[PDB]
């Protein structure tokens, strides 16, 4: 199957900037390629077809070019509507195949997160399970590393996290991580901590509490 | 004028099958191949196959040959995709697509979990949660099924500083979500904080006051 290799995977850029996205094919597809845009709401729109032709519904700041197995999507001057995900699709061969996508996000300066830790509620503890929550608030860029420790023991595989969409007013991200232990385990240990690293932090930030102590 | 109409969301049990519809309009149905595309949550696009409605001919992705069935009903200008022996790996948005026009997609969730409203737990403001003049507080909306949940604060009167996170799917098969807000640590004695939690799929609403209090 013809593999489409897209780059970059993620791109950060500013309003007004010129950018190009690339899609490379494992075999010759002779121009049979389109560029698709997927909005943060999921909707998918074609911008370019036949490698270089503008979709009747797409604005003129989008151009397509190619040379051999290298296909590029260019945005002449970025607008807010353009921060979205982009995919290439080939239609020279079966099966039809797509590039892995490029995520285009708005570039801003580095902002260190504000970090907060929350112990399990008494209400939850009554029923057998303990959830510990670490909040990383309004940071940039999106990459952030959260480690959980229990009595200074590094934890692995018992946490889940999620990240918000880039903020419309300040272009930051926030992150929530939940550490799940059974109540029995939770009550067998004292010190609960979340250790955060981020481009914006010159040294790791650790927020911690001791169980059962206000 | 060209339009593709798909169902909204569907829950299906593992080992069961799903049959999705795509009603076409604004062009001659038999004149364009109808394709199906899959997208796992936070993942990219994958091609399943196509059907030519003029003659019923198909072409499939090997990966789906063994379990996908494509048909059409030319009288109603509808294409169908049946996918069987479903597993959690088949949870995804499915799109029908013809040249130049993409459907809105249908979200399919494969799960043996039963409907369950959430337990709402306070994320109480504390010293271990108070950056200078700012305190963070929240609600943990745990162990509900299926999606979605919505959260508001003080009936949408409180919006600045609110962050309601995407839920995660826990190993139990139930979802868990948090919603936080940052507020002045000095307001914690003059103002009440309540998260407004609604789980439409179980028609459940929960309103929980989030307190510092004594300890
Ligand atoms: C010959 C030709 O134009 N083929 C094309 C062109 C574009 C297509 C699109 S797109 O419009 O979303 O890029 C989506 C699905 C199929 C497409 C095909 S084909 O697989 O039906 O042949």
């Amino acid at each position: 199957e013809i593999q489409l290799t897209q780059s970059p995977s993620s791109l950060s850029a500013s309003l007004g900037e010129r950018v190009s996205l690339t899609c490379r094919t494992s075999q010759e597809i002779s121009g049979y390629l389109s560029w698709l845009q997927q909005k943060p709401d999921g909707t998918i729109k074609r911008l370019i077809y036949d490698a270089t032709k503008l979709d009747s519904g797409a604005p003129k700041r989008f151009s397509g070019s190619r040379s051999g197995s290298d296909y590029s999507l260019t945005i002449s001057s970025l607008e807010s509507e353009d921060f979205a995900d982009y995919y290439c699709l080939q239609y020279a061969s079966f099966p039809r195949t797509f590039g892995g996508g490029t995520k285009l996000e708005i570039k801003r300066t580095v902002a260190a997160p504000s970090v907060f830790i929350f112990p399990p509620s008494d209400e939850q503890l009554k029923s057998g399970t303990a959830s510990v929550v670490c909040l990383l608030n309004n940071f940039y860029p999106r990459e952030a590393k959260v480690q959980w420790k229990v009595d200074n023991a590094l934890q692995s595989g018992n946490s889940q996290e999620s990240v918000t969409e880039q903020d419309s007013k300040d272009s930051t991200y926030s992150l929530s991580s939940t550490l799940t232990l059974s109540k029995a385990d939770y009550e067998k240990h004292k010190v609960y901590a979340c250790e955060v690293t981020h481009q914006g932090l010159s040294s790791p930030v650790t927020k911690s509490f001791n169980r059962g102590e206000c | 004028q060209v339009q593709l109409l798909e169902p909204g969301t569907e829950l299906v049990k593992p080992g069961a099958s799903v049959k999705l519809s795509c009603r076409a309009s604004g062009y001659s149905f038999t004149s364009y191949w109808m394709h199906w595309v899959k997208q796992r949550p936070g993942q990219g696009l994958e091609w399943i196959g196509l059907i030519d409605p003029s003659n019923g001919r198909t072409n499939f992705n090997d990966k789906f040959k063994s379990r996908a069935t494509l048909t059409v009903d030319t009288s109603s200008s509808t294409a169908y995709m049946q996918l069987s022996s479903l597993t959690s790996e088949d949870s995804a948005v499915y799109y029908c697509v013809r040249i130049a026009y993409w459907g809105q997609g249908t979200l399919v969730t494969v799960s043996s979990a039963s409907t369950k409203g959430p337990s709402v737990f306070p994320l109480a403001p504390s010293s271990k949660s108070t950056s200078g003049g700012t305190a963070a507080l929240g609600c943990l909306v745990k162990d509900y099924f299926p999606e979605p949940v919505t959260v508001s604060w003080n009936s949408g009167a409180l919006t600045s500083g609110v962050h309601t996170f995407p839920a995660v799917l826990q190993s139990s098969g139930l979802y868990s979500l948090s919603s936080v807000v940052t507020v002045p640590s000095s307001s914690l004695g003059t103002q009440t904080y309540i998260c407004n939690v609604n789980h439409k799929p179980s028609n459940t609403k929960v309103d929980k006051k989030v307190e510092p209090k004594s300890c």
